[PDB]
């Protein structure tokens, strides 16, 4: 949950 | 007016809002219907994270716009 | 038991697992069908981030539970 | 060669690049088409964030690879 991209959170 | 909020499970919450509603107000409506505290909520529209004191019209969020709700992930 | 994992695409895969299976063992099963390295997977269960080194039983994941697979970025 | 980039709104743009192009060069390419300042661009390929001083070839990016632009969330955990 540190990141977001089209269209979904991303951990990183 | 109506706006839509997409959730990680793919579910869509529908909210009745006005253009002068703040982002704070939208997170409060989500809390009321879903039970998610505002501090756990991040809202994304048009590639940007929405800040609490803007209005919906400040972001050109319009009738039948969709936001993305991205929660904080929980430990334990 | 069986459980399910939902991916980004909306694909749902079924895995045959045991309660003593680690999070790492399950990520290996996911790699085996969708190509994603274990270090680029994070599994989420009921909004909780699952951690390596714990078992499904530690988290009380029981039959037909759904996990959500999320991308994790690789360090450098 | 061409590569693709998926923006935070899900639009896909095409870039003309050479493998020896730096990530920083690639970000300036993006700006020339979409207006996104390099300062706000964070790129990923194959699950890896791309560093500005490195080249495309350092990350094994090939013809018609797709990069994604990503958003770092304010106050992320």
């Amino acid at each position: 949950x540190q990141y977001w991209x089209y269209a979904t959170g991303v951990c990183g | 007016m109506q706006i839509f909020v997409k959730t990680l499970t793919g579910k869509t919450i529908t909210l009745e809002v006005e253009p002068s509603d703040t982002i704070e107000n939208v997170k409060a409506k989500i809390q009321d219907k879903e039970g998610i505290p505002p501090d756990q909520q991040r809202l994304i529209f048009a590639g940007r994270q929405l800040e609490d004191g803007r209005t919906l019209s400040d972001y050109n969020i319009q009738k039948e716009s969709t936001l993305h709700l991205v929660l904080r992930l929980r430990g334990g």
